[PDB]
């Protein structure tokens, strides 16, 4: 019935000291049945990161759509799209389907390659932007994520510390949601490098 | 009724020439001279306000137009064709860019859009090419300042400085002598005024000359305060008075 | 230039008249109607000895009771045949009966003037008139055996006998003297074979000419080469007999 | 629903599909082949809504055969699965959606590896070691979760499926009348005519 | 909400004789429990010796008959005044009805005349075009009361030769126009007695090789 | 309604009942449920009377057009698929039809295709369609052999429809039989259930539960 | 009516030639020359910028070399604006293919599509053809390094080395003379510059009058790289090859 | 001159002429002759059917439009089929929507307007056929003459086609006589056959060559051909 | 919106655009086809106005429409692509609705229909192409060879040629092809094909490509050598006299 609760899944992003983190679970189910434990929900175009929760088919279609648009953008502009710009592109792309919306909860993370400023943003299924400086959450366990993040979060955390924070927020939220979990991946992002880590978690 | 002219009015001749485009270029040649000079911290575009009668109010006719807050344009050739191109350019800057990315387009891309509009009047059915050449000056974060020329064929090229119209050959030569990559905006304005003087026959003052620049942001021309990241338009049209003050140091 | 639906100072449609000129350059076709059926014959006229003659189809079935022969730009006749077959089959679906030969012809002729670049009367999308003429032969209970000549002008005439194509003026003159209200199907066959022989550039044989007929009993049938070969032989014999 | 199972072993993909076609109160046929060969090294099984099922399969087959002739080349399994996903994703938002679930088993001759794709009617695609559509998964995924190994031989794979089918014939309410099994590997597609008692 | 359909009552009856056919119908038109008219013709001569009646929702019945008569007219125009055979009219009517398969003419229609061999013919249609040629057929409000009677008196169903131990069926001797008219009138007097939508008047159209004739009889007006 | 068709040594048997209804009202006992698409093709009808009649008659027109265009008899596969694709275009609109397309071509041999308004198209040896299908299946399944004599096959078919006419309130009237061979179909008459039932009861000893 | 002013851009001449195509080709023959040379380890694209001035900003300029894909590029000879129209649709076709199959588009398929677009303006619509000729340089995992050419007629062909625009006759002769199947990218670079150097209608061949690009599979990686040389880079390679 | 202004219907010549229309009018003069005349009770059409060969039929020239209306043609037959068909529909519309028989006068106005559209727009061509319309409506017998130029006129009698001038003079002379032939169809017909034979020259009207049509007070529009016209030859 | 009549009749009854379309075919490279007793062979000549091409990728002159049918042509290359694509699509559509691949005659009739339509539709010019279509009907072993031209007219041939100098090569075929005894071998058939081409190609081992089509989707193209070998054996037949 609710397109947003058929497949399950969560995404969360946090800003730190000259860095950003975006993480997601790996589950893909069909109601109570777990189907795949390798369904990643984070993608990247150049140095800009996008996480998407909701109906799996739309998660996939949106990734293909944004790969398509950022590719043309690069060819015409002769530079990679920035976080702020891409956020506007997501928003306008979603509002374009105002009355036949994609059932998703997009999340953007990245660092402006020119100002070095960390950036994150969230959206509802029709494009409304939520530009918080601390964290953005999305998915079937969003209430839980808000709870963890509000409690665990603190400003200017170092990459190594932010990693522990984002991970604990993801993990414990996922464990109180039946449709979330089954593996997780975390992305730590810095102006120069990006590290991807798979977390060990409950498999039930 | 119904436009039944669905075939091209511009076609290739045995020699390989596209007649209508050549003829449009000839119309551009008869037009009043206009020019543009790129400095290290700005760009200047200027032309002569060839009033068609002393009873006419030359200010109600702008040959230099703002396209976006950081991009301006000027031309040579058919004034009415220019006017509608400006309307279309301003609109496409929104429909093909601002309503998608939430920011104004970089100079080269808007120029690219204008160029596309002009190319289409070269092949689409039932129309003639635009009889104008444009000089578009602007600024954007990742490319800095730039100056472009767009011809009736839709072709466009970047310049350090150039002139179009009536005495473009002589003016281009005069610019090649005075241009260097260290010029400051005020210097370019000065060079612009000197170049334009050779092209003007009668009166030469702030009421017969139209000149604009793309320089620093003008917070006083924004209209509101309270948002740090919004500093104002870089495009600014000089006043008749500002032009005269500079003519005395000619 | 000049519109495709322009009138000449004499009151004729240029394109239609020029269309008739193309039909005169086509292979000959002859049709003869008797109270025992209607015969249709054509000149294959292959352009090279390597061309497999039986792949030349200038006599086609429209329905069991209707057949037809063409002359002129034969490729132009396909959409006409398609339209005719559809009209016949459709009539049967709508009324549980056979379509009258005349009705079928009138329907094919309705296509004829549907040409132009924007003629005000409907939506005639076809750039030029058809460059082929047709002989439609068939049988229906109300008017029996019939033969019609359908031209690109949209007009059709019913004939007792008719020839179209390169040798039509000559062949028609011959038909004028040979035809009579009591010919038999056999006489008609030989008669078609004879006239074709007179006008054809090549020596008529079972490979460069083809016969067909339509009878109330067995419908439209295209004579296979062996059957016509015998009719050729039988003709030679009667001619050499005086 | 109908039974659609798939499993990727070491050098091949095995597809098993039930043979029954039931309409209301009667089993109309018990030898139905719920599969279409898309290309010499790509097979697709399907289950779902009565008419849409075959219409979709045949439509996809036609398009792939057309691509093969035009390019004189065979699209990789991943390419074919992506084409199929887009078609289903377009369909879910149209006037009347194709209610069809599919499994695509192919052997990629360039990588020399078998591949199994599971796609539902919404255009939801995922690549797996083994898959199933409908109620089948509820009894088979735990079996395979237990007995599956990446290095299994085509023969070990067939014994694994036999185990799955026996569980289905024991616990499922409907009589699906057995399955037709097909193997996809470096040599193409062949049908195991002897599974009625292997 | 708007309902595009209504029910105007009425009953019609068609019987085919060896060289004739009849199509009868009461002349009463109703709405719910009121009478709209005691004399509103429901059976029509459509030309070419064909009689037709589309009973049910009168507005739909009128549109169909009107469209068929016009069909006959165009048939003459497009086929050199050829006479429209009864079997051909039936097929034509099927396409007229099926043309509105998704917004049907709410009628049960019957046509009668002579086939091409001079024999009596009756055709009855489904609201969407299903048709069959028959010996007799009652349609409309009292069809359920009349048809059983016609099966018994016209086709001699369940009737056997006395003394044959129900081993020999009563032979199918065929009825004369006088004998048919009697069954029609009785069918309608019975229908008028038991069905509140039937009454006022009975109008019968008879078709022979000489054309169409009409007879009228009063029915109880209560 | 009860219709059936089956393949065997002597070709194909096709049998149908002839009752039409409208609720519990028996509209007709003399309806044709087999349409002779053409001298070599047969179509059976179940579901909407008009839907079947109109589209199967239309099918015949499309089959005839094929023969004029391709100068060759249409295959049973291509004929059944024409109806199947047509019906699929209308899916969801409310058409109602359960049908069998039966024919014999040199190229395919005896062939039967089941086609319904859901868009289902199936090739097979045996099919029973209609409200009485299960009753026919009962008698047909327990007496079928690929090696039946044209005579024994015709009877099984007739007997199966009879079984259904007896138990299904919505089936009855008479039985219409057909035999399909390469040279076309052969009509094998109309058999009123009224007399057929008693005859079969006495000669066969079955229907022992009814008193007669 | 309007028929009076219709030039009829899509008709045959009595000789069976397409007027507008032949005239568009004549137009192309006056455009700056473009050269493409395919080697064993890469491809080279080189073009002469037609008309220039001291004030022309060469750093921000591009009039002959365009990136279509990350693996495909084109060199242009003819009306720049007509070229941009086609370049943009080609960029779209490539992305559509990637979205459909999740694989980069094979070079020939993209080339055929663009050629078909050109052919269309040749048979229907009554519009003038595009006055453009392209040299496509691309790489895919089915044929490796490829070089194609397409002109106003919509016809396309593959090459080991080719030129379009002005003086192709003289240039083709020179290439056919020094080209060798086993060549290497660096050899190709030199052959390209030398050829342009001998066919230029200009005084000397300077860096400000050139555009250069290569498609190499940089050994230290394993993927394909497109390098659209910068002014300074062209100036360098111009000295090394001995043209200073 | 002419050559430069006769390219299409949308061009006026320097003297205000429309040549394409005039050329269409010429196709009428090349058509076979037909006559029309009426009294106060009946209207009659008489036409000479033309044949191609002595092996062909004589092309019909009279078309029925409704039970009370009909016409005869001269010129392009296909155009007559198009126009008569439009009239059949207009008569049809009038009956179905208003249960009214279409007035002959109204039919003439509809024909005029339909033809006019083809003389002012580009791409189209004027109809190249002339028509004589007869009918009996609520105001009696009527005869109309239709010209491709769009001009329709009501007359007591007239003729169009080749040598039509003969019959026309004869009718313009016989006026006072035939106009009074009331309640006597056979006489009005003979009066018409006599008028048409005033334009003969080639041959003489035969049985499979003559075509007659009549409509009147208690006479639906009916066509007589062959044997049925024998008693008038 | 563009619908000008480009193909119209001229006073003498000709349609010049169709006629000039044929002139474009006369200018195309030569193509030939000869049918054996159990096969059909298609040969084409390769231009030499420019040589330095990459044979691997350059589009070949013979195209498969389906696994059992091929098409070659003479005339404008770009135009042929349009017809080839439409034919390929029609072949798949036919398998989809009839559940049987197209016969060679059907496919030919379809391609010819497209060509005819472009001779009497507004706003378009005729295809400057003539084709040779060969193959084997499903489950049949009798060879098939047809030819189509700009007008839309088509027919079958024992052997035929189109393109430049086709006049010459047709003569060679008319007095070298016996219907009584067609090349009973794939080899002697490919030989007759190569011979006919040499009459006009003027020594061109790399200027002559051949494709052999046998029953049941057995289609294969010869390599330079395989062909070069046929040329060699043939130049001897001459010198040995």
């Amino acid at each position: 019935s609710d397109p947003s609760s058929i497949n399950g899944g969560i995404v969360v992003a946090m800003t730190g000291k000259d860095c950003v983190a975006i993480a997601c679970d790996l589950r893909l189910g069909s109601q109570s049945l777990g189907v795949s434990n390798k369904f990643e929900k984070i993608f990247h175009y150049g140095h800009v990161f996008l996480g998407i929760t909701g109906l799996a088919t739309d998660v996939t279609t949106l990734n293909e759509m944004f790969r398509y648009k950022t590719n043309l953008y690069k060819l015409k502009e002769e530079r990679a799209i920035e976080p702020e710009t891409f956020t506007q592109l997501v928003s306008s792309s979603l509002y374009e389907r105002r009355f036949g919306p994609y059932f998703v909860g997009p999340v953007v993370a990245g660092i402006n390659s020119k100002s070095g400023k960390p950036f994150i943003a969230g959206f509802d299924l029709i494009g409304c932007i939520d530009e918080a400086k601390d964290f953005i959450v999305s998915g079937t366990a969003s209430d839980q994520l808000f709870g963890m993040c509000e409690s665990l979060y603190e400003p200017n955390l170092e990459p190594e510390d932010l990693f522990e924070t984002i991970s604990q927020a993801l993990l414990n939220a996922a464990d109180r949601d039946a449709l979330s979990g089954w593996g997780a991946v975390v992305y730590i992002i810095k102006k120069d490098e990006v590290v991807k880590r798979y977390l060990k978690m409950r498999q039930d | 009724m119904t436009d039944r002219y669905s075939f091209s009015l511009t076609t290739f001749s045995p020699s390989g020439k596209l007649g209508q485009i050549d003829y449009a270029l000839t119309a551009v040649k008869q037009g009043v001279t206009s020019l543009g000079i790129k400095a290290t911290n700005g760009v200047v575009i200027a032309t002569e306000k060839k009033s068609s009668s002393p009873l006419a109010m030359s200010e109600t006719l702008s040959k230099v137009s703002l396209l976006t807050p950081d991009i301006g344009a000027v031309y040579s050739g058919m004034g009415p064709d220019y006017r509608v191109l400006v309307d279309k350019s301003r609109k496409v800057a929104h429909t093909s860019y601002k309503r998608i990315y939430g920011e104004y387009p970089p100079t080269k891309l808007l120029v690219s859009e204008v160029a596309k509009i002009m190319q289409e009047a070269t092949q689409s059915g039932g129309v003639r090419p635009f009889g104008v050449s444009l000089l578009i000056a602007g600024h954007d974060e990742f490319n800095g300042f730039s100056l472009y020329q767009v011809d009736p064929s839709g072709s466009y090229f970047p310049w350090k400085a150039t002139a179009i119209g009536k005495g473009s050959v002589a003016a281009k030569t005069f610019l090649e002598k005075r241009w260097n990559d260290e010029l400051e905006l005020e210097d370019a304005i000065h060079i612009a005024l000197l170049t334009l003087k050779e092209s003007v026959e009668g009166e030469f003052n702030g009421d017969t000359i139209e000149l604009a620049i793309i320089g620093d942001e003008n917070p006083d021309l924004l209209g509101y305060t309270g948002i740090p990241t919004d500093k104002g338009p870089r495009f600014r049209k000089l006043t008749s008075q500002e032009i005269n003050d500079r003519l005395e140091a000619l | 230039d000049r519109g495709v639906s322009t009138f000449s100072p004499e009151g004729r449609l240029f394109q239609v008249e020029y269309s008739l000129e193309a039909i005169k350059l086509g292979s000959t076709a002859i049709g003869i109607a008797t109270k025992e059926g209607v015969v249709l014959g054509v000149e294959k006229r292959a352009t090279s000895p390597l061309l497999e003659s039986d792949s030349i189809e200038k006599i086609v079935e429209i329905d069991r009771h209707i057949g037809c022969a063409m002359s002129g730009l034969t490729a132009d006749a396909r959409s006409m045949i398609e339209h005719a077959r559809t009209a016949a089959v459709t009539h049967n679906l709508y009324y549980d009966e056979d379509i009258n030969v005349e009705s079928l012809t009138q329907s094919v002729c309705d296509l004829a003037l549907r040409f132009g670049e924007g003629a005000s009367g409907e939506e005639r999308l076809m750039s030029r008139p058809f460059g082929v003429a047709l002989l439609i032969a068939g049988h229906d209970a109300d008017d029996g055996y019939q033969l019609f000549h359908a031209e690109p002008s949209g007009t059709f005439y019913r004939y007792n006998a008719k020839a179209i194509g390169s040798g039509s003026e000559g062949a028609q003159a011959e038909l004028l003297n040979e035809w009579h209200s009591s010919l038999t199907l056999k006489e008609a066959e030989l008669l078609v074979l004879k006239i074709l022989k007179q006008v054809m550039e090549e020596k008529l044989d079972e490979n460069n000419a083809q016969l067909s007929c339509i009878t109330k009993q067995d419908g439209f049938k295209i004579y296979d080469n062996e059957k016509t070969a015998e009719l050729i032989k039988e003709l030679k014999e009667k001619e050499a007999a005086e | 629903m109908d039974i659609i199972l798939g499993i990727r072993v070491q050098d091949s993909v095995i597809l098993a599909s039930s043979k029954a076609v039931t309409r209301g109160i009667s089993v109309l046929k018990d030898s139905d082949d719920k599969t279409r060969q898309l290309s010499p090294h790509t097979l697709m099984s399907f289950a779902g809504e009565a008419g849409d099922t075959v219409q979709f399969a045949e439509y996809i087959q036609a398009n792939i055969q057309l691509y093969s002739i035009r390019e004189d080349y065979e699209l990789s399994p991943q390419a074919v699965s992506s084409f199929v996903r887009q078609e289903l994703a377009k369909s879910i938002r149209s006037r009347r959606p194709y209610q069809v679930n599919v499994l695509i088993g192919g052997y990629d001759k360039k990588k020399n590896k078998p591949e199994l794709y599971q796609i539902d009617y919404l255009g939801t695609k995922v690549e797996l070691p083994y898959g199933a559509h409908g109620y089948s998964g509820f009894y088979t995924f735990s079996l395979l979760d237990h007995h599956y190994r990446p290095d299994m031989t085509t023969e070990e794979g067939l014994d694994l499926l036999k185990l799955c089918v026996q569980e289905l014939e024991k616990r499922m309410p409907m009589d699906f009348k057995g399955v037709i099994v097909k193997i996809v590997d470096k040599d193409g597609i062949r049908q195991v005519d002897d599974f009625q008692a292997q | 909400q708007f309902n595009p359909y209504g029910d105007n009552g009425g009953t019609i009856l068609g019987i085919a004789g060896e060289d004739f056919a009849v199509l009868a119908g009461d002349t009463r038109n109703i709405t719910d429990y009121s009478i709209n008219s005691r004399y509103e013709p429901k059976v029509f001569d459509c030309g070419d010796n064909i009689v037709m009646s589309a009973n049910g929702f009168a507005a739909d019945g009128d549109a169909l008959v009107k469209r068929f008569k016009n069909s006959v007219k165009w048939y003459h125009f497009d086929h050199n005044d050829k006479k429209l055979s009864i079997n051909s009219a039936a097929r034509n009517i099927q396409h007229l009805l099926y043309g509105k398969r998704f917004f049907p003419y709410y009628v049960h229609t019957i046509i009668a005349g002579l086939d091409e061999d001079g024999k009596g013919a009756v055709y009855s249609f489904d609201p969407v075009g299903s048709y069959e040629r028959e010996q007799c057929r009652a349609g409309g409000a009292a069809a359920s009361l009349i048809m059983p009677f016609l099966d018994n008196q016209v086709n001699f169903k369940n009737q056997y030769e006395p003394g044959t131990n129900g081993k020999v069926k009563k032979p199918l001797k065929y009825l004369s126009v006088e004998e048919v008219i009697k069954l029609v009138r009785d069918s309608f007097t019975s229908a008028t007695e038991r069905h509140i939508q039937v009454g006022d008047g009975l109008e019968i159209l008879i078709v022979t090789k000489d054309g169409v004739r009409k007879e009228f009889y009063e029915l109880k007006r209560d | 309604t009860t219709t059936l068709a089956f393949r065997f040594q002597g070709g194909i048997i096709v049998a149908v009942d002839s009752r039409a209804t409208a609720g519990n009202w028996v509209a007709s006992q003399t309806v044709k449920k087999v349409i002779e698409i053409n001298p070599f093709l047969l179509g059976t009808m179940a579901g909407g009377a008009a839907d079947c009649q109109f589209w199967e008659t239309w099918l015949g027109s499309q089959c005839r057009l094929h023969e004029l265009r391709e100068k060759e008899r249409i295959s049973v596969a291509a004929a059944s698929k024409i109806l199947s694709n047509l019906v699929y275009q209308y899916k969801g609109a409310g058409l109602s039809m359960g049908t069998m397309i039966c024919g014999y071509t040199r190229k395919e041999g005896p062939t039967i295709y089941y086609v319904d308004s859901d868009g289902t198209r199936l090739k097979g040896d045996i099919f029973c369609v209609g409200s009485g299908q299960t009753f026919a299946y009962g008698v047909l399944d327990s007496n079928y052999k690929w090696d039946l004599s044209v005579e024994d096959a015709l009877y099984l078919g007739k007997r199966s429809i009879l079984a259904a006419a007896h138990r299904d309130a919505y089936s009855g009237g008479s039985v219409n039989l057909y035999h399909v061979t390469e040279d076309g179909w052969i009509y094998h008459g109309n058999h009123d259930v009224g007399e057929l039932f008693w005859k079969v009861k006495e000669e066969e000893g079955s229907f022992n539960n009814v008193i007669g | 009516g309007s028929r009076r002013y219709d030039s009829r851009t899509t008709i045959f001449s009595p000789e069976g030639r397409l007027y507008q195509v032949e005239y568009a080709l004549e137009s192309i023959s006056h455009a700056g020359t473009a050269i493409g040379i395919m080697a064993s380890d890469g491809i080279v694209l080189a073009a002469e910028r037609k008309v220039t001035s001291t004030l022309l900003e060469q750093d921000t300029s591009t009039e002959k070399l365009y990136k279509l894909n990350d693996k495909i590029a084109v060199a242009v000879a003819g009306l720049t604006a007509d070229a941009e129209i086609l370049i943009n649709t080609a960029r779209i076709h490539a992305q559509n293919y990637l979205k459909t199959y999740n694989e980069d588009i094979p070079v020939e398929i993209l080339v055929r599509r663009l050629s078909d677009i050109k052919q269309g303006y040749t048979q229907h619509g009554g519009l003038r053809p595009f006055g453009v000729s392209f040299i496509y340089a691309g790489y895919d995992d089915r044929y490796g390094y490829q070089l194609y050419t397409s002109n106003p007629s919509g016809n396309y062909t593959g090459w080991k080395a080719i030129s379009v625009g002005a003086n192709t006759s003289a240039a083709q002769t020179l290439l056919q003379m020094d080209y060798k199947d086993d060549m290497k990218v660096d050899d190709a670079i030199e052959l390209a510059l030398k050829t342009l150097s001998k066919t230029t209608d200009s005084s000397a061949l300077t860096y400000d009058r050139l555009e250069f690009a290569t498609i190499r599979k940089g050994a230290n990686d394993g993927e394909v790289y497109q390098k659209i040389f910068k002014p300074q880079e062209i100036k360098d390679i111009l000295v090394k090859t001995g043209i200073t | 001159f002419r050559n430069n202004y006769d390219g299409d219907t949308v061009t006026f010549s320097p003297t205000g002429r429309l040549f394409q229309v005039e050329y269409a009018l010429e196709a009428i003069k090349q058509g076979s002759v037909t006559v029309g005349l009426r009294s106060n009770t009946h209207a009659v059409l008489v036409a000479l059917k033309r044949n191609a060969d002595e092996l062909s039929s004589y092309q019909k020239k009279i078309i029925k439009c409704d039970e009370h209306m009909g016409l005869s043609l001269a010129g392009l037959a296909p155009d007559a089929r198009v126009l008569s068909n439009y009239l059949r529909q207009q008569c049809n519309y009038s009956s179905l929507v208003f249960n009214r028989k279409l007035a002959v006068e109204r039919a003439g106005h509809l024909l005029c307007d339909k033809a006019q559209k083809n003389t002012q727009s580009y791409g189209g061509r004027p109809y190249g056929v002339g028509l004589l319309i007869i009918g009996y409506d609520k105001s009696g017998a009527h005869l109309l003459e239709f010209q491709p130029s769009g001009n329709v006129t009501e007359l007591y009698g007239t003729a169009i086609g080749a040598r039509s001038q003969g019959a026309k003079t004869y009718l313009e002379r016989t006026l006072d006589t035939f106009i009074k032939i009331d309640g006597n169809p056979d006489e009005l017909i003979k009066a018409g056959v006599e008028a048409i034979s005033q334009s003969l020259r080639d041959e003489s009207l035969t049985v499979d060559n003559l075509s007659i049509a009549i409509v009147g007070k208690d006479t639906p529009f009916t066509i007589y051909d062959g044997e049925a016209v024998a008693k008038y030859i | 919106g563009y619908d000008r009549a480009l193909s119209i009749f001229s006073p003498d009854g000709h349609i010049f655009q169709v006629e000039y379309a044929l002139e474009a075919v006369k200018r195309g490279t030569c193509a030939v086809g000869v049918k054996g007793k159990n096969c059909v062979v298609l040969g084409c000549e390769r231009r030499s106005t420019l040589k330095l091409q990459d044979t691997r990728i350059t589009p070949s002159k013979v195209s498969k429409i389906d696994s059992h049918v091929v098409l070659s042509f003479s005339g404008l290359n770009a135009d042929s692509r349009i017809l080839i694509e439409k034919a390929r699509v029609e072949a798949q559509s036919h398998r989809l609705t009839l559940e049987d691949p197209v016969t060679v005659e059907y496919l030919t009739r379809y391609v010819a229909g497209v060509q005819q339509r472009y001779t009497q539709s507004g706003g378009v010019r005729p295809f400057g192409v003539s084709t040779l279509i060969a193959g084997f009907d499903p489950r049949d072993d009798e060879p098939k060879l047809y030819q189509t031209e700009p007008s839309g007219i088509y027919s079958s041939w024992s052997a035929q040629t189109i393109g430049r100098n086709s006049k010459t090569v047709r003569e060679f075929l008319e007095k070298n092809y016996d219907r009584k005894e067609p090349p009973a071998t794939v080899e002697e058939c490919v030989k007759l094909t190569v011979r006919s081409l040499l009459e006009v190609v003027q020594t061109g081992a790399k200027n002559i490509e051949i494709t052999v089509v046998k029953p049941d989707s057995d289609i294969v193209a010869l390599s330079s050598e395989e062909i070069n070998q046929y040329v060699t054996q043939i130049e001897q037949e001459k010198q040995e006299q």
